[PDB]
């Protein structure tokens, strides 16, 4: 405790000292961040280097165990620059620019470090609830306890405080604070596998302010500790490894929901106006489709039609019109059909590539599976289903078996995949 | 030392599987089949060898007939311990173990059957010498298997009869088992019959050196 | 093994066949036969080498059967 | 202090309490440390203190000693290490390390252990022999990878903590299959909770892996034997679920209650810590050879290739090289070398890539050594995959969707032309094959990758892969007197992939048939199988090689190797007329009169030879000769595929380019 004090000290000063010309900038944010009900602080690492290197030197090295003392700093400041108390534990967003380590270089050298690292989201999970103040009461003598819990890996005392049992205590889940916790699955980049060896995945955890911010498919850059969890395999004394998240970088703008809300600052929208305006801002358009690809004007046309994609209408009688485009190529070989469906795959926003001979119905539209643990059968989204609103090509197609070509006809269309399987029937929409 | 074995054959009479009884257990006898199943061949204990976990003093040559047995009395000195033992794997002594599965012939099924089986204990030089779909008569000792996972096995991995599949109904509390024990506790032990082989014989190069050494 | 004169004694009856052929039965694969034929007989007679009446019986042999 | 002499005679009657006794140990290790900084072979220059240059250089931490050098001097040692693996071992290590930190001092500072690998152990065992006479030995097993645990971290130094007397204890070596066990206390005095002292530890890399017996070993029609081995830190990922392997390692037995509960006897488990790991999928040649890898180099290989890539001529030698005992057919021969160097891979600002490989066909008359060639391609190439007409898939040749047994998730699983990224995939019988099947490779030829979307499962895999494929032509022999498209059942769509095509006809001619017969008894001559010996008899294999081969084959498969991992040449200066009027021309005179389609994808055929050609000069350059010879090969492959009454003309109109 004669430690924790001067390091809780030092990041106090550290967050009310900072200057950067003539303004404060972390002592800004977090005023900026409270009066918008964001309870959470931003810090590069490379002013923290520059401030002082002990204490980046010092955070390095132990980083859960010196975490929260920082997060209860950045508390302490925020109840002083904001009253004269509603106010919970604050959360650390970290940014690093150190190199990053590829997902199959992580070994047993990284324990207990911060890394960088990249990957794709394949699946994310439910929200669940961890507790932080729990209210405790005794079996017997009936007195009120409390204990309060950081998320950074604790149980109910084996014992009594004031004959009672061995460990007699009970959680009164009312007056009691609960967080957001979720789970994420990474892969590697599919240009970085080695050779003849299949993609791997990994466990990622993240909290309170970043969950729901990363969709299936999404190319993303993620800061966090390296940490293993004992659980469960026939080995002796092995564990889990898996990553606890700290920062989140995302290509695509969307959050989890797309609030199809504009995420563009004035300086970014100034710009898109005046693209606008240009007199041959469609000669622009059409000369960036593929300019590795001679000749093919027509096409390219078509292509930037089917990127922007039209209008869509609702009816008083219920009636719901198409707003997308479908285009077909059935031509010689050797014409570029196929260097287009790739490329069309990396300007779009959101975009998936798929192959007509290793396709199948179910992988197209959504399959249904059985939970080992519930034992139940659950709806998995198919390749329809990760492209909503963006676009599936797909190669191959004279070569598709005829069983699953003809699952896409009311998607196509009618912009839904009905399921009626197993118990589960119900309408899922797909707008691709 | 070399653990000696001993081979009888060219007993007078044969017996097929369906004269087997309770009454000839422990008794030397020769029977004919085919085999349908072999294992690997792994090693088995014969002659354990342990350290007291406090004395350090060596117990060795501790007979095992059924399941893991250690020492219960210490060795030399003053020391008292009941259990606590550590097996020294290098000293102990192991040998070849295998079991085969046999069914009866073609000729002794009757005209509607549902063929009998048998599991056929070999042990020593005797390993590989049957092999799945050959005819073979063995010659050896009946013997009588108890059930060891209700005689207390160290470690927790048997569980109490861990189950996959649901057992007759049919010979539930039909099958006599024997209670009074004090290792039983107050557990049931149930007896199954094996037989236990020592003798095995079937019944259904360009090098010119080489060569002409074999010819007389 | 096959001794000096029963290479060229063998590369003439393969050039013989080839020829009475005409290429669409014979090929590479007859020579090699017939290279196979005359260790059989060779191994027949229990001599170690191999004399160019070997190589007439294999080829007499592959003529009965064309 | 003992002598060499003085090992030979053995007390405790044990060989392992012998070797653990304090003096026993300090003439063992400084014999070692001779046997590593003296050792010489014939040419004089130290193995081993090269391997230790080199590893310091490529950062590794192993380091590979070959059996029979330590048995040829000091058998005493190498038989030590054949009966007492694992006290051998960390001694050797030790010594190792120690010798290491001769050439580069401070090296603690990267890796703290240096491993030792042992290569080239004399006897070789099958699962199916292995009895308990083999307990704690070191041991040879060849088997089939047939599914992986995956990496998880493991203690080393395993510590516990008692709470009432609060006593700490000493770091514990962990069996990596046995958990520590310990319940008595140096303070306590009692039994107390342990923790597991959390945080402050050190771990290692751990995996598992199940090798089933080959087919090919196993006798026909017996059911397969397997057995289970760990694999430890430096080891891990190195075989591949698929593989055919060969290890070397440790037999051990462990105690497990419910296999004594099962059976009924008190029978023990059985596992393999694996020590050396060497591939053979797709290997013919571990008939000889010496190593864990036969494809790597050393420092004086590697001179010796810069030295004989700046001959005049190189290309000539290491096409007549192909194929020795394969007469003729030259053409055949130049496609596969050009196929077997390979081209280099582009990307374009990141946005368009382009295929870097060369794909060849051989459609030829029946007896005409395809198949040969098609096997000494598998036998020469680095990574090799065969397959063989209706005996592949449409997911045999792809990725495939199964179950897996732990986890109960869908997951996806290797194929032949994964298997042989980066290598070579070869398709004998090519006409003879389901549309299905073959319709399967068309995403893998041009666009190198693999895409499946089954089961909720949407990846895109990636397959870098050459096709060398042999086919017969309709009605099993070629008319000269008809265009291709009437001899072939294939489409265009599938004909305009392959690079190379390579029409072979058997016609009547008395003289080529006569060389051609001599060639063939002489070969049958040769191939007959009827200091120290063991090298009298690599003298005599030498010359037998001297006459047919210009260059030996180990050394050029270590040539393409290398040539292959390090050269990229590149195209700065050179003609784009020729290319484009060659490239016109060859467009013009398909229309008009032929049946062989040519599209832009044909273009860039010529410039993959060009970068080939240049590989196989060591040169980071292409000059004007290889993009010459580039389009003579693409010329004379056109001109011979067409009908007698066009071919003459045809001839004469393209005979201006290639006027060298
Ligand atoms: N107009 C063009 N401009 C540039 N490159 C081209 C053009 N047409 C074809 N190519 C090149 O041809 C090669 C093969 O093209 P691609 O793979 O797109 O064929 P495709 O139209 O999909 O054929 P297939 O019908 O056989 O599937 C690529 O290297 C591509 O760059
Ligand atoms: N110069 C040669 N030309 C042809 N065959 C040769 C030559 N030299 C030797 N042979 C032999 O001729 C035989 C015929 O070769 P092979 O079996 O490969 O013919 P293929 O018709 O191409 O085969 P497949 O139908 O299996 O593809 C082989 O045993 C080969 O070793
Ligand atoms: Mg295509
Ligand atoms: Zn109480
Ligand atoms: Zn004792
Ligand atoms: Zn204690």
């Amino acid at each position: 405790d004669d430690d924790n004090t001067e390091i809780i000290k030092s990041f106090k000063n550290f967050i009310l000292e900072f200057r950067l010309d003539s303004q404060f900038i972390y002592r800004d944010q977090l005023r900026n961040n409270i009066l918008v009900k964001n309870y959470s602080l931003t810090v590069n690492m490379e002013h923290l280097i520059g401030y002082n290197e002990d204490i980046y030197k010092k955070l390095s090295d132990e980083p859960s165990d010196i975490i929260p003392l920082f997060e209860t700093a950045i508390t302490q400041v925020a109840k002083r620059i904001s009253i004269l108390n509603s106010l919970p534990t604050f959360q650390l967003i970290l940014n690093s620019n150190a190199n990053q380590i590829p997902l199959r270089d992580l070994d047993s050298e990284h324990v207990s470090k911060i890394v960088r690292l990249s990957g794709i989201i394949i699946s994310t999970s439910v929200l669940s609830s961890r507790a932080t103040y729990l209210s405790i009461m005794c079996r017997n003598c009936r007195h009120t306890t409390s204990i309060t819990i950081n998320n950074f890996n604790v149980s109910l005392p084996r014992s009594c405080l004031s004959n009672c049992g061995p460990d007699p205590y009970i959680i009164i889940h009312e007056s009691s604070k609960f967080i957001d916790q979720q789970f994420l699955k990474l892969q590697e980049i599919p240009e970085l596998v080695p050779v003849g060896e299949m993609p791997r995945n990994l466990t990622m955890t993240c909290d309170r302010y970043l969950t729901n911010k990363v969709i299936p498919g999404t190319r993303v850059t993620i800061v966090g500790i390296y940490s293993i969890y004992n659980s469960k395999g026939s080995g002796v004394a092995i564990r889990t490894p898996y990553i606890k998240i700290l920062g989140i970088q995302s290509d695509v703008e969307t959050s989890s929901i797309w609030n199809s809300v504009t995420m563009f600052t004035e300086e970014e929208e100034e710009e898109f106006l005046q693209l606008s305006r240009n007199p041959k801002l469609y000669e622009i358009l059409t000369n960036s489709i593929a300019p590795s690809i001679f000749g093919n004007e027509d096409i390219k046309k078509a292509i930037v039609c089917l990127l922007m994609g039209g209008s869509k209408k609702i009816l008083p009688d219920g009636m719901r019109l198409r707003g997308d485009i479908n285009v077909l190529l059935l031509g010689d070989p050797g014409t570029a059909k196929s260097q287009l469906l790739k490329f069309v795959e990396k300007v779009s926003p959101i975009a998936v590539y798929t192959s007509g001979k290793g396709s199948s119905a179910a992988g197209l539209t959504a399959s249904v599976q059985r939970d080992p643990m519930t034992r139940e059968f659950y709806l998995e989204g198919g390749a329809m289903v990760l492209a909503d609103g963006g676009v599936v090509c797909i190669d191959e197609f004279d070569k598709m078996r005829d069983e699953d070509r003809v699952a896409i006809h009311e998607a196509m269309e009618q912009q839904t995949i009905s399921i009626a399987k197993a118990g589960i029937t119900t309408v899922l929409n797909s707008r691709t | 030392e070399r653990v000696f074995q001993i081979s009888f054959f060219n007993l007078p009479t044969v017996h097929r599987i369906r004269d087997i009884r309770s009454e000839k257990i422990g008794s030397l006898l020769s029977i004919s089949g085919t085999v349908t199943r072999t294992s690997e061949v792994r090693p088995e204990l014969y002659k354990a060898s342990f350290t007291c976990d406090m004395c350090r003093a060596i117990v060795d040559n501790v007979e095992q007939s059924f399941k893991y047995t250690e020492p219960t009395f210490c060795p030399n000195p003053s020391c008292e311990n009941r259990a606590f033992w550590t097996l020294n794997v290098t000293r102990s002594r192991f040998l070849d173990w295998q079991k085969v599965r046999i069914q009866e012939n073609a000729n002794e099924i009757p005209t509607g059957s549902m063929p009998r089986t048998l599991d056929v204990i070999l042990r020593g030089d005797s390993v590989e010498r049957a092999k799945p779909g050959d005819r073979c008569k063995f010659t050896g000792v009946e013997i009588v298997v108890p059930d060891v996972t209700q005689l207390g096995l160290p470690g927790v991995k048997p569980s109490s009869t861990l189950d996959t599949r649901g057992i007759s109904k049919t010979t539930e509390g039909l099958n006599s088992g024997v209670t009074g024990l004090r290792s039983l506790g107050v557990r049931d032990l149930t007896y199954k019959i094996s037989f236990l082989a020592c003798h095995v014989i079937s019944i259904g190069e360009r090098d010119q050196e080489v060569f002409l050494n074999s010819l007389s | 093994i096959l001794t000096k004169e029963a290479r060229s004694y063998l590369v003439e009856k393969y050039k013989e066949l080839r020829k009475d052929d005409a290429s669409y039965r014979i090929t590479v694969r007859q020579l090699e036969s017939m290279i196979r034929l005359s260790e059989a007989i060779a191994r027949a007679n229990c001599v170690d080498e191999i004399t160019p009446s070997f190589i007439a019986e294999a080829y007499d042999l592959l003529r009965q059967s064309i | 202090e003992l002598t060499l002499e003085s090992l030979s005679n053995v007390k405790a009657n044990s060989y392992s309490e012998w070797i653990t006794q304090p003096n026993v140990s300090r003439t063992i290790a400084r014999e070692l440390k001779s046997f590593l900084l003296e050792y010489t072979d014939e040419t004089g220059r130290s193995v081993y203190g090269a391997r230790i240059r080199t590893l310091g250089e490529m950062n590794s931490e192993s380091l590979e000693v070959n059996y029979r050098h330590l048995a040829e001097s000091k058998a005493i040692l190498a038989l030590f290490l054949a009966k007492c693996p694992e006290e051998m071992l960390k001694i050797f290590d030790l010594v190792a390390m120690e010798a290491t930190e001769l050439h580069y001092p401070d090296y603690a500072r990267i890796h703290s252990e240096i491993h030792v690998r042992i290569s080239d152990f004399p006897t070789i065992y099958s699962l199916r022999e292995l009895r308990e006479s083999n307990l704690s030995s070191l041991v040879r097993v060849t088997g089939v990878v047939t599914r992986r645990t995956g990496v998880f971290p493991q203690l080393k130094y395993v510590k516990f903590n008692c709470l009432k007397c609060g006593s700490i204890l000493g770091p514990f070596f962990q069996d990596s299959n046995e958990e520590i066990r310990i319940s008595f206390c140096t303070n306590c005095k009692s039994k107390g909770p342990f923790r597991v002292n959390g945080e402050k530890t050190v771990y290692r890399n751990y995996q598992r892996v199940t090798l089933q017996e080959a087919p090919g070993t196993v006798p026909p029609g017996r059911l397969p034997r397997h057995r289970e081995v760990i694999l430890l830190a430096d080891l891990v990922d190195v075989s591949k679920p698929g593989e055919e392997v060969e290890v070397t390692g440790i037999y051990k037995n462990n105690y497990d209650g419910n296999l004594n509960a099962k059976n009924g006897f008190p029978v023990f488990a059985t596992i393999i810590e694996a020590n050396s790991i060497k591939r053979r999928e797709g290997n013919t040649a571990n008939e000889g050879e010496e190593g864990l890898d036969v494809f790597s180099w050393t420092e004086e290989e590697e001179r010796e290739f810069r030295k004989i890539s700046r001959d005049r001529g190189i290309i000539d030698k290491i096409i007549s090289s192909m194929a020795p005992s394969i007469y003729g057919h030259r053409d055949i021969k130049t496609a596969v070398a050009c196929s077997l160097f390979g081209g280099v891979p582009k990307n374009v600002n990141g946005k368009h890539s382009i295929r870097g490989d060369i794909n060849v066909l051989l459609l030829g008359d029946p007896g005409t050594a395809k198949s040969q060639i098609l096997k000494y391609v598998e036998k020469t190439a680095h990574r090799a995959v065969f397959a063989t007409g209706q005996g592949a898939s449409a997911v045999g040749l792809t990725a495939s969707v199964r179950k897996d047994p732990i986890t109960k998730e869908w997951t996806l699983e290797g194929g032949a032309l994964v298997l042989a990224d980066k290598g070579v995939c070869l398709i004998d019988e090519f006409d003879k094959m389901n549309d299905q099947d073959r319709t399967s490779i068309h995403e893998a030829m041009e666009q190198q990758s693999i895409s499946i979307s089954k089961a909720g499962i949407v990846t895109t895999l990636q397959a870098r892969c050459s096709i060398i494929a042999a086919a017969n032509p309709n009605g099993g022999r070629y008319n000269s007197t008809l265009p291709l498209a009437q001899n072939v059942s294939l489409t265009e769509p599938i004909l305009s992939r392959f690079d190379i095509l390579c029409v072979v006809r058997d016609l009547v001619d008395e003289e080529a048939d006569e060389r051609l017969a001599t060639f063939v008894v002489d070969s049958h001559v040769r191939s007959h199988p009827e200091l120290n010996a063991r090298q009298r008899r690599l003298q005599r294999q030498r010359k037998k090689e001297e006459e047919i081969s210009p260059i030996p084959q180990e050394l050029l498969m270590k040539y393409i190797h290398y040539a292959r991992t390090k050269i990229y040449p590149k195209l700065h200066q050179m003609d784009m007329d020729k290319v484009s009027r060659v490239y016109a021309d060859l467009r013009r005179e398909s229309i008009s009169t032929g049946s062989f389609p040519i599209t832009v994808r044909h273009l860039e055929s010529i410039l993959r030879i060009a970068e080939s050609f240049a590989k196989m000069r060591l040169s980071e350059f292409v000059s004007s000769y290889d993009l010459d010879r580039a389009i003579k090969v693409v010329v004379d492959s056109f001109v011979d595929a067409q009908k007698v009454s066009v071919r003459r003309q045809l001839r004469r109109s393209f005979a201006i380019y290639t006027l060298g």
